[PDB]
């Protein structure tokens, strides 16, 4: 992976005006939301039983709060990767067991959250470089399925 | 398919569209083309220099499908079926990318309407897009 210039100054030129928490609960709450299936892995959450049941659980918003906080490690070294990432791909791999695609759907997910915040100010060229984002990392956490 | 909730949410949304069916659509195949490069390779007749002529007449094309679309959203097919033949048939677009497409639009619109695109907007409204790329590709089955 090729880093450029101004795709650095853009990621952590976003990044530092995050809301790690607010925006941490939200991807998560609406890949609960968006697509079901995937509160299989959070049942121990407790109520995940209705949109509204689950935009209030404390734990998904909590974790919701460690998962982003994740991609900023993704952010704050953007040359290691496959490496901040190597002890988090067998626990998703071995003991979770999640399916490659729900990483990337995340993924999807994060930048639908990061755009509806910052408006206007989240431009093409930055919706490129943070797609190239969860690309990565989201790569980064399946190499331990191969 | 889509539901009670979901229909009528599409709708509340697309209602708040709103005429800007123009620079939205527009807007949203730029993204696409930047963003997902890949997709550029199915249109090499066209122009793709920011606000081309030309993207923009599409843009609108593809924007007022998507709504004729909404307003007959219980029996979509016959309402896209046609842009069917053209997709599939000679286009031959690979099923992947009108997932692209279908998330740079949803992009635009949580660009300009944040409150609106909640997380039970955003689901629907995902729900309509996945048939909208559903009929399309139909002539796949
Ligand atoms: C693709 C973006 C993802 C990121 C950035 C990410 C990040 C993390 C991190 C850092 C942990 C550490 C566990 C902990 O903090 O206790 C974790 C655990 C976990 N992950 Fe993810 N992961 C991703 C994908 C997924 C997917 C797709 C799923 C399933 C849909 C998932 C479900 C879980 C669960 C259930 C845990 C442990 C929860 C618990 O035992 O309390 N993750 N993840
Ligand atoms: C919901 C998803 C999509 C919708 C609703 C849509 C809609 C349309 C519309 C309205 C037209 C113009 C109809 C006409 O003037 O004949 C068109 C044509 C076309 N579509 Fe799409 N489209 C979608 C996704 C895609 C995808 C994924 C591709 C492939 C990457 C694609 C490639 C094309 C091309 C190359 C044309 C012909 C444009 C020209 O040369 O004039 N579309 N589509």
């Amino acid at each position: 992976v090729q880093w450029s210039a101004e795709e650095k100054q853009l990621i952590s030129g976003l990044w530092g005006k995050v809301n790690v928490a607010d925006c941490g609960a939200e991807a998560l709450a609406r890949l609960l939301i968006v697509y079901p299936w995937t509160q299989r892995f959070f049942a121990s959450f407790g109520n995940l039983s209705s949109p509204t049941a689950i935009l209030g659980n404390p734990m998904v918003r909590a974790h919701g709060k460690k998962v982003l906080t994740s991609f900023g490690d993704a952010v704050k070294n953007l040359d290691n990767i496959k490496n901040t990432f190597a002890q988090l791909s067998e626990l998703h791999c071995d003991k979770l067991h999640v399916d490659p695609e729900n990483f990337r759907l995340l993924g999807d997910i994060l930048i639908i959250v990061l755009a509806a915040h910052f408006t206007k100010e989240f431009t093409p060229e930055c919706q490129a470089a943070w797609q190239k984002l969860v690309r990565v990392v989201a790569h980064a956490l399946a190499r331990k399925y191969h | 398919v889509l539901s009670g909730t979901d229909k009528t949410n599409v709708k509340g949304i697309f209602s708040k569209i709103s005429s800007h069916a123009e620079e939205y659509g527009a807007e949203t195949l730029e993204r696409m083309f930047i963003t997902y490069p890949q997709t550029k390779t199915y249109f090499p007749h066209f122009d793709l220099h920011h606000g081309s002529a030309q993207i923009k007449a599409h843009g609108k094309k593809v924007a007022n499908a998507l709504i004729e679309a909404v307003n007959h959203i219980d029996d979509i097919s016959g309402a896209l079926s046609k842009l069917s033949d053209l997709h599939a048939q000679k286009l031959r677009v690979d099923p992947v990318n009108f997932k692209l497409l279908g998330q740079c639009f949803l992009v635009v619109v949580a660009i300009h309407h944040p409150s609106a695109l909640t997380p039970e907007v955003h689901a629907s409204l995902d729900k309509f897009l996945c048939a909208v790329g559903a009929v399309l590709t139909a002539k796949y089955r």
